[PDB]
């Protein structure tokens, strides 16, 4: 009564669910699941092939490969990557092995185990957006007037309607932030190919 | 628990790369030297909150 | 060859007929309109 | 028949050019997607035990 309030601006304080166990394993889950990809997605043939190829690479049988030999192994498997980023990844993994003159096999291969999911994200996004293009064509089939100048435009609000379902559920704030960054020209639409170029370019 | 190498490997099946516990003790277990290779895989891991 | 050439000339004529059809196709949706608004997300991941 | 052979050769060149364009499209996307299944294992023995002399 008397409009005696009162709303509370619930700020979620960073004082909940703090991990308890400091410094031996507990992140072991993440890469383990990553391992299950090659513990799942890959046939054991490539595993054995890489085991033997590296053991050939491991001229000293130390399980490790230096910068030159790591680039050797990446090239032998047909890896085409810029020098810089591979260099920083190798440096990080060597920091993970401060007393070893290189990186161990598991961490060595994690270098592009990361790029595995990295490129899988782009592959899934491209497949989902090709399906989006097919859906747009299906919709335009029922719509005669839309001329060939519309070939490449379907409602951006629809871009957001679809994003959450194709490939991976996109956060509501994720879609809002992306749309705001792209900056549509107040026409309630953008060019899908230009967005594709931006997303494959960043 | 004198499970030895067999028991240590059975544990490592998921615990070698498990990421749950805080303190794990296997003292007076006569863990064979060879089986230490399994623990070798635990330490070479970069993910670490035990 | 003559039969197939007659058929393909008919093909060109019916292609121009279909082009006129398309001309009449760009003619159906000038402004409307009414906001098929809410939701069509669900796109079950089982794909083609 | 020889002129048709030249025509088929030109068609095959066109197809190979289209496949090369597809290759250019694919090159970036297929830049080693899937770097692979764990390797080197559990060497433990002190094997070196051979002749004394």
């Amino acid at each position: 009564m008397d409009n005696t309030g009162k709303l509370e601006k619930q700020l979620v304080t960073l004082n909940d669910g703090l991990p308890k166990k400091p410094a031996k394993e507990i992140i072991e889950e993440l890469k383990h699941h990553l391992y299950q990809d090659f513990q799942k997605f890959f046939s054991e043939e490539k595993k054995q092939q890489y085991q033997n190829n590296f053991a050939l690479f491991d001229r000293d049988n130390d399980k490790y490969i230096n910068l030159s030999e790591l680039k050797e192994l990446l090239t032998s498997v047909n890896i085409t990557f810029p020098d810089d980023e591979l260099e920083e990844l190798y440096n990080e993994f060597c920091l993970t092995s401060p007393e070893a003159d290189g990186i161990n096999e598991d961490a060595v291969f994690i270098i592009v185990s990361k790029k595995i999911r990295d490129n899988d994200k782009d592959e899934q996004l491209t497949q989902a957006f090709k399906l989006v293009e097919k859906a747009v064509n299906d919709e335009l089939a029922k719509t005669p007037n839309e001329t060939k100048e519309q070939e490449g435009y379907i409602r951006v609000e629809q871009f957001k309607e679809l994003l959450m379902t194709l490939g991976n559920r996109w956060s509501e704030e994720q879609a809002n932030e992306f749309l705001k960054d792209i900056n549509p020209k107040s026409d309630e639409r953008i060019n899908y190919l230009d967005v594709v170029k931006k997303l494959m370019k960043r | 628990n004198e499970f030895g190498t067999e028991g240590l490997m059975q544990l490592a099946a998921g615990l070698c790369m498990n990421s749950v516990l805080e303190k794990l003790s296997l003292n007076y277990c006569a863990i064979t030297a060879e089986g230490s290779k399994y623990i070798q895989q635990i330490l070479s891991f970069v993910n670490t909150n035990l | 060859e003559e039969e197939f050439r007659l058929k393909k000339e008919q093909w060109e004529i019916q292609e121009r007929r279909k082009k006129e059809a398309a001309r009449c196709i760009l003619h159906f949706l000038m402004a409307r309109k009414e906001k098929s608004k809410k939701k069509k997300k669900k796109k079950g991941k089982k794909k083609k | 028949e020889r002129q048709e052979l030249e025509e088929a050769d030109r068609k095959q060149q066109e197809e190979l050019d289209q496949i090369r364009l597809d290759n250019a499209i694919k090159l970036i996307q297929i830049e080693y997607q899937e770097w692979k299944d764990a390797g080197g294992g559990k060497k433990k023995r002190k094997k070196g035990k051979k002749k004394k002399k």
